[PDB]
């Protein structure tokens, strides 16, 4: 549809009509996604549209099954979506959260964490693990925990699975907190693995070169990489005397024997250094070969995605002495400044984006 | 010692790119640097350059086009504005040392630019 | 201390244009110089700005235009590439000087620039 | 005690470590206190029980102290009336900034923000304590200055937010009180600095104001930083208001040379002095006061001729408190080492 | 590419002493050069730094101390005027370097400075 | 031409001050910038000079003292740190023009430094 | 505006001169300055020229004479060594002034040169 | 580091020659670069030098001979005009660098000049 040499971008063919604003998410590992507003959402599986009517929205695993409903600070859990051509279609699970709804506080990121549940974060900072089943395959809403004790959440990501129904899920704050955490469907107590302030470090590495990263400096998202130990990490510094923006990808290490780190690599965007005006947009990292668990390939492509444009780069597989031997490529796709990004979503090939109006942009890294 | 290029990519008709190459090695300071083009089926034409006498554009790029180059560095950047589908093609850096009257070139491997 | 504009305009989309300002005045080199617009309706915004503390643009403006200065002469460019309809408006120059922490402004009286 | 050609410096108490107090010359009585007392002494009487203000007597009276939610005024400090504020106590709120302003009242700043005139006087020069309004409708107040006292309970009052909201309040005991000038000065500010000082967005506040010899001329503090050379800069702002359009004209911009470092200390705030209220302006740092001139009538010959900038520079270790002023001199409350006067010889 | 560090040792209170680092490599020009130190008990700050985007000091040591550097050569001079007991440490120079957007650091191993 | 002095005043024994002379008129950028005193018995001497041959301090305030001019603006500063009470006098800047060989010399009026 | 030109007189063959011209009055930096000739019978020629884009001379004195100029100053020397019988003539100084488009010219009277 | 002159060979009595130096290598810019030369017979002088401090000549050159140097390049140029026979000798650059304290100096093999 449209290619070079190294990826190709395709506009597919999904249309939602709604409508006059839209949140949403495609979940490739469900085989769903999932478009809503203010009055209805919008399933439908990645191979018309499923409708719920009525506030953010998770799909859940099941074959077709699981939907969950943030309004507020209720909770409402479907086990089996596939169970509705219903007009209500209440065969619910419902909970009420300590959510200060009165106070201006919304429900903001959440992460499914199957086996173990579902974790969300709030505008004000606090996370709670939510429980799904409960100890005997049941279906239930029970609240696990929180995890909490002008900074917010801005990343939740996976870990790899621990065993039966537990599993780690890293979290990173704007103010440079990482932490991981070990959460379980079963019977048993959340715990810290690792709980971590990266900020410190992270400026010490920009501040030699650029000063102007005191009091500028901040985290927007992390991701995880093909070793465990190991996360990828955006930041951003703002220089007010030029007027202008850095994006910075630092690649850390960590030790969970003495709660430790080392930056491992530093890298700045060449081609893109514009700010975020629309406070509502947080810029995304995708590394698509990261779902494949066979990844057999010498170079790791990673995309950033920013409110109109999606930048592309390449680094090293393994973080060893051949990293920088080799300068890598960077590329940008320009999107049109109309576009409003209201989702993602990502398989092991392809990473796709949610438009309000050109429907779902597929961006596949040919490697 | 190689030359990289970066910001190429796909834009539609109109608008922007900054394209950027920062390679160096062993070598010192370069005295020309300077951005071509390939488009499909045309030849090699000089886009733009810059040495100590100063920044030359081609007329087609000619206000539309900026190069720069960070003062004694040899990182150079070309931002396109305004962009049509003309532009599109593969684009190359060129870096020109002139030592004791020996003149040697560097290429890089070049990018891609595609314009909608 | 007087601020003298010089080529405006009327110039079509995807333009370009070159404003040039000289300080024909008593004192010395001046310490900052900049280059605002004021649109119909809209109040005026400074667009560019050089000095010793750094060169600003406005992210509107940002790659399209450069400003540049003559080292220590009185005299201030700004190089307008790309230009867009939104460009319109009357576009003054400023110069600021600072002696012994005085600080004193001076304007030029404006230069029109229309964009179809 | 110590001078040159000039100013004079003269040094002119038990401890406890939080402290608070200032000292008023109009009244004539000094005050400081702690965590548990008060002590009082005219330029030493000790009140138990927070924020105080001496009020003025109706030779010796008055007293208010502000606790929390809750504020007590004695009209004579040798029977008191009490009044409970819509402070929010629990959510960490505390009274900052508060001013004598009779014969119209007091006015208090808090640290969130909110702004009440409260009246000490009720209809019958009756001493009373009730709440007047509020003028409120991470910013917060920095300064409260009286203006002329325009008849008989009324006074005026220029309030300066740290964003750059400027107002000129006509507060009265016996009304409703009504803005005379509301306007945001922090734009201009700006745009007079942002040609040299790039690094000003950003980074520019407002720490003080404090009127001039007209009536619709003030002097405003503030401060930007270049995180660059981790340099602050701090800047003088003549600015002449006009009432009658709301609005206001940057008369004049000085970049101060002597004193250039940050307040790490978020509790401290500069303050401008002009004690004739040729003009000599002090301005009080945590450990330094800055001493300049201006000319008084803001005129062409304004800038005809320059003007020096000197400094008092103190050890590092004194920990102002408080500070006053009367009409020749400034006085600085330091923890340990006594009431500092600074006597501008001019 | 290492760094070597000169200029340490023992000096009396109130005197003066002037740290240098001049080690290069292959590589050109570094983007930036700075002096961290290490006092006993306490944590490692950066104590100066220079580059393009500007020299930083510390408050602690503003005023007393100048960091300065050749453009031609990768030396970083350190001059420490009037010295206090609390500036006893180890001091570090350390070298930033940066290419196509890869930043690099280098440490020097250190040199003590006591200060009686 | 005018030269007016700031910084003097009031510190005690071991405190820091820093002088800055600024001042400046219609001449252009002066050749030499220095900084003089006269303490109270003894005769006029010069503290510190700089110009285009060099940054001269004198014996009694190397290590303490600093020096610095703004690049080409006519503005000197004198940093002053570890002050004596011998430091305790009236300090001048002087400036010196050299024009087609004529060699002019500018007086400030002098500001009081007391150490206690 | 005058301009007054010094250094003439009377030279040997294979001896040297340096002339100077300094210009005076309200006017900011020249934007470029030279140096012509006339011998006696022949007519007026360029013999060397500075500006922004660096320097001409003529082949005849190619090599012999140097011109230079203080970069602010309005000041330019004419450096001639090695002279020759034939550059016996009247030495003029020309200043080349560009405000907003607006050339104009400035000669200085003129100075006399002869090699014996 | 090698040092390699050109210009050398033969030239008559009243004319002029161009000697030219590069430094090739992976040194940084040179401290300070010179011209000597060996007569035959006499001993090996040094005709011409430059560093920061300035440029120097000896009297026997001084308004025949002109040492230049390439702006922050290891690059020198020595212009000999009004030759003598005198001047016939072996020419060699050198080039000294100033590195943490340690002098190091670089001679090339030297050129002939032939004057007739």
């Amino acid at each position: 549809f449209t290619e070079n040499n190294r990826y190709i971008v395709k506009t597919l063919q999904t249309d939602y009509s709604s409508g006059d604003e839209l949140n949403g998410y495609i979940d490739m590992q469900i085989g769903y996604g999932l478009v809503n507003d203010h009055k209805k959402v919008y399933i439908w599986n990645i191979h018309p549209y499923i409708t719920v009517p009525f506030p953010r929205c998770i799909l859940t695993f099941p074959e077709t099954g699981g939907l969950i409903i943030i309004k507020g600070s209720k909770a409402i859990y479907y086990e089996d979506i596939n169970s509705i051509n219903n007009l209500n279609e209440k065969f619910s699970h419902e909970l009420e959260l300590p959510i200060n709804s009165s106070g201006g506080e919304k429900c903001d990121l959440m992460l499914n964490c199957e086996p173990a549940g579902i974790v969300l974060s709030t505008n004000m900072g606090r996370i709670f693990f939510i429980t799904i089943r409960n100890s005997m395959g049941k279906p239930q809403l029970k609240l696990g925990k929180l995890l909490n004790k002008n900074s917010s959440v801005v990343s939740l990501r996976n870990g790899p699975i621990l065993g039966k129904g537990t599993r780690l899920v890293y979290i990173t704050t704007n103010k440079g907190i990482f932490q991981t955490w070990q959460l379980s469907a079963t019977n048993s107590h959340p715990t810290k693995l690792i709980d971590v302030n990266i900020y410190e470090a992270i400026l010490e590495s920009l501040q030699d070169l650029y000063p102007f990263a005191h009091g500028t400096l901040k985290i927007w998202d992390s991701h995880p990489l093909q070793d465990e130990s190991s996360q990828l990490f955006l930041s951003s510094i703002y220089d007010s005397s030029c007027n202008e923006t850095y994006y910075i990808l630092s690649t850390i290490i960590f030790d969970s024997s003495s709660n430790s780190f080392t930056i491992f690599s530093t890298y700045r965007l060449n081609t893109f250094m514009e700010s975020i005006t629309d406070t509502k947009f947080k810029p995304k990292i995708f590394i698509p070969q990261m779902e494949n668990a066979n990844d057999t390939n010498e170079v790791t492509s990673i995309l950033v995605m920013f409110p109109n444009a999606v930048v592309i780069t390449q680094v090293n597989s393994k973080l060893d002495s051949s990293y920088s031997m080799r300068r890598k490529w960077e590329d940008i796709v320009s999107l049109r400044n109309d576009i409003d990004i209201i989702g993602s979503g990502y398989d092991s090939k392809s990473l796709y984006v949610l438009t309000k109006q050109m429907g779902v942009l597929q961006f596949f890294v040919k490697e | 010692v190689q030359l990289v290029e970066s910001g190429g990519g796909l834009v539609q008709a109109g608008g922007s790119l900054r394209l950027s190459c920062a390679a160096s090695g062993s070598i010192g300071s370069l005295d020309a640097m300077a951005w071509y083009r390939r488009a499909p089926g045309k030849q090699r034409e000089r886009v733009a350059s810059i040495s100590r006498y100063g920044t030359y554009y081609v007329d087609s790029v000619k206000g539309r086009f900026t190069i720069s180059r960070d003062n004694a560095k040899n990182t150079v950047y070309l931002q396109m504005n305004s962009l049509k589908p003309e532009d599109t093609g593969v684009y190359y850096c060129k870096g020109v040392m002139e030592v004791g009257g020996v003149i040697d070139e560097y290429w890089g491997q070049g990018t891609q630019v595609t314009v909608s």
